């Protein structure tokens, strides 16, 4: 019997960034 | 105004610890300040090496006067990035605050700005389209060279964040700082010792300071040598200050340092207390009282532990690595399970039958970074870290793939294993007991002849074939388990009967068994090829089975008073079944 | 937990990096040791060095309540540290300390509670007690080598069978009053 082959699974990375505000006056 | 702090003024009141050594690095940093180009020094180093002390310590030397005449009059300021962003609510606040500070420095040309963790300003405050990066604001001034600033960063941060900013990187001149040697670290403690001594009102011994730098580096491997030693020194002072009455410990002896390094490193301490000496010495019958026979197996386990606690042990290898082979039903695993209970330490079990495939190794050491299973982590590394002093049990090791054996080579020879996160697991104090079933087929096999031959040698050949010589050269001992003798079975029967009594005690039933009945069960269930496991079946069918019918639906609901006897006429057991 | 609390008091009495970190598995009484330290101080069964001290629990959710504008978190967090430095006899308890590592970053900045506290922990100006699980400590807290160095990892081990029955006996008066029932000596065992 031929040897088995394993397949890896790569997870993508994406994140959300907050936003600070600066009033003019 | 209030964002920065004049480190030179702080030194005048003793707010900065003194510097010891680091002459080569200080000269390098001072030289980088004087040069016309690339005047901004940077101090890349590992956490704890002392890079921050060098930047702040420079001010201490200036006030002292032990610096060159060119660097004799220079104000050193420490930038607090947190204070810059404190009131930066309205637009233009960051520009005014940052520009106002730079104006005072460029006009003077003598003041120098020390910014710790300069990688933080690379992503300074930006809210809506302003894109006012602190690096961009200071970039033009650094290019001309009117103002010079000192920086500090880690290797990771310098490469992950600071290297990305090529414009800043070219202006800054990296200075590599490395942890001092053991001989140099003791001098540092001697210089810092008076400050710690005054705070704790103690006096560290010259011998004790040396042991802190040697014991910590030997056992504590999660921190660099300069801070690692200071932690032991600082913590030892507090332990002596918290004495019960009148501060009995007015000086920190070597013994105190050893106790401080044992608790910090989660390892057994030296000069084992009398409480532990009793159980260690008494561990000659407790194991023999539960696991009968196989005395040589118990001695190897107890001797390896005694040697480790006594102080005579391998420098980087575990306390003991053993391979338990033999027939089925022998106490290969029971002696290991009962060893942790005798010592009162956590038992780490790992059925190696689950690791038959090569790719299954990922759950032991952990998946690589960027994978779905990276967060889960390794099972062996985490267990060892949580319980450094424990009994590891790799049951059914023969079933595992040969790749798994390679993982244990480093554990036995080096005692350090690297996981996905990079943490080093300490195997110095963990016991390694891996039971194997290799060659068991030949053990129960009967020779083709009148006289049955001993297949113990043939079984060892299978163990030598499956395990390469490298694996067998790192194991402290290979203890073949011999078959259970007739007299030994009598002891095994008593053990199972005791367990039955404990089970009946919960229900409120007692059990009395005659000596003749015990001998009958032994000869009936005795099987040299099947070990002691069949003895539990005889007890189940002859003792537990009748009692179960009476316990559920019978007179033996409570009170017990059961008696068991065998009549020679019928050659069968007699059950009392007293209601009580 | 005399051994655990004694080591914590020893770390809190250090000159520098006096910031213990109660690392242990969930359910081993990490918060109990930190929160119970205050209960012991009021009762009086603590060393004289630890008496007269006030322990405060930090709610990271309340700091970021109205931090819409830039610098609200920095000013709010920095002001809190000033109070501790003034009295110089107060301790801060931050449960789930792994969270503050990344809190406060607005869009792409590294300015956070970790960097804002870092220079104040290595100098010994303030004392902070931490509590976090092994998984969080190994995967998140251990990543920041600088912050990890300042914190002295104090391991907490699961108690034995005998050590647990005395704990229930001490807690039993609080549970009995809630349900208005009584527990027997055999029920606890
Ligand atoms: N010459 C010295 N060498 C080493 N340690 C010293 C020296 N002088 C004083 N120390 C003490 O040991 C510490 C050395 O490490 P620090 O300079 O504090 O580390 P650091 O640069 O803040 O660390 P990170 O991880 O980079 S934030 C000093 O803060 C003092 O407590
Ligand atoms: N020498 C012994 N003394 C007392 N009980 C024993 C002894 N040997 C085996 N037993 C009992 O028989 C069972 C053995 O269980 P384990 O030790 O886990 O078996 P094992 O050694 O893994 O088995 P194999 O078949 O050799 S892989 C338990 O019920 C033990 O209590
Ligand atoms: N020595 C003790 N005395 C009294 N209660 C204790 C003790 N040790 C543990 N506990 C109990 O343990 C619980 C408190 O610890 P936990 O609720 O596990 O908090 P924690 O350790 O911060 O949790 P996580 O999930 O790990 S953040 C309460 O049920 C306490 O009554
Ligand atoms: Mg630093
Ligand atoms: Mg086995
Ligand atoms: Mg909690």
């Amino acid at each position: 019997g031929k040897t088995n082959d394993w397949l890896d699974f790569d997870q993508l990375a994406e994140e959300k960034v907050r936003d600070a505000l600066k009033p003019p006056s | 105004e209030n964002f920065t702090t004049n480190l030179n003024q702080l030194a005048r009141v003793g707010g900065i610890d003194p510097l010891i050594g680091r002459e080569k690095e200080l000269e390098r940093a001072i030289q980088v300040l004087c040069r016309r180009r690339k005047n901004n020094p940077l101090l890349v180093g590992e956490s704890g090496v002392g890079k921050t002390a060098i930047a702040e310590g420079l001010a201490w030397r200036i006030v002292q006067g032990d610096v060159p005449e060119v660097m004799a009059d220079c104000t050193i300021y420490s930038l607090d990035i947190g204070s810059l962003l404190a009131g930066t609510k309205y637009r233009g606040d960051f520009e005014k605050r940052f520009k106002a500070l730079l104006k005072q420095l460029e006009q003077d040309t003598n003041s120098i700005l020390f910014i710790d963790e300069i990688h933080t300003i690379i992503g300074a405050g930006a809210a809506s389209g302003g894109q006012v990066d602190a690096a961009n604001l200071i970039k033009p001034l650094l290019s001309s060279g009117k103002i010079r600033v000192i920086g500090s960063t880690t290797y990771q941060e310098f490469s992950n964040i600071f290297e990305k900013d090529r414009a800043l990187a070219r202006r800054f001149q990296k200075i590599d700082i490395t942890e001092p040697s053991i001989e140099e670290t003791v001098q540092i403690i001697n210089g810092l010792k008076p400050k710690y001594e005054a705070h704790h009102d103690v006096r560290y011994t010259a011998k004790a300071v040396r042991a802190a730098v040697e014991l910590a580096v030997k056992y504590i491997n999660d921190r660099h040598l300069p801070d690692k030693a200071i932690d032991v020194i600082d913590e030892a002072g507090a332990r002596a200050r918290l004495m019960p009455v009148s501060k009995r410990k007015k000086t920190v002896n070597v013994a105190d340092i050893e106790s401080v390094v044992a608790r910090i490193a989660r390892i057994p301490e030296k000069s084992v207390s009398q409480s532990d000496r009793d159980t260690l010495k008494n561990l000659g019958d407790r194991l023999k009282m539960l696991v009968f026979g196989q005395d040589k197996a118990i001695e190897a386990l107890t001797e390896a532990i005694k040697m480790a606690r006594a102080g005579l042990g391998h420098e980087h290898k575990p306390v003991g690595s053993f391979l338990f082979a033999g027939p089925t039903g022998v106490g290969k695993t029971e002696v290991t399970v009962q060893l942790s209970k005798a010592l009162g330490i956590e038992l780490l079990r790992f059925d190696m039958s689950e690791y038959m495939e090569r790719h299954t190794v990922s759950r032991l050491i952990g998946a690589p970074p960027g994978y779905v299973g990276f967060d889960q982590g390794g099972l062996l590394t985490d267990a060892v870290i949580k319980h450094p002093h424990a009994v590891l049990l790799l049951d059914e090791i023969e079933k595992a793939h040969p790749d798994v054996f390679n993982i244990l080579l480093q554990v036995m020879d080096n005692g350090t294993l690297t996981d996905n996160n990079g943490r080093k697991a300490d195997f110095r104090n963990v016991v390694l007991v891996m039971t194997t079933n290799a060659g068991v087929r030949e053990t129960e096999r009967k020779s083709i002849g009148l006289i049955h031959q001993d297949n113990s040698t043939d079984a060892m050949e299978e163990i030598k074939k499956i395990f390469t010589p490298e694996f067998r050269n790192r194991l402290d001992n290979i203890i073949w388990f011999d078959h259970l003798s007739t007299d030994v079975i009598h002891q095994v029967v008593d053990k199972f009967i005791v367990e039955l009594q404990v089970q009946l005690d919960q229900k409120g039933v007692s059990l009395e068994v005659s000596q003749e009945a015990r001998n009958w069960l032994a000869e009936k269930g005795y099987d040299r090829a099947m070990g002691a496991r069949p003895m539990a079946r005889v007890i189940q069918d002859n003792l537990k089975k009748p009692l179960a019918n009476e316990l559920l639906f019978g007179s033996l609901v409570d009170g017990g008073q059961v008696t068991v006897a065998l009549d020679k006429e019928k050659n069968e057991l007699t059950y009392g079944f007293q209601s009580a």
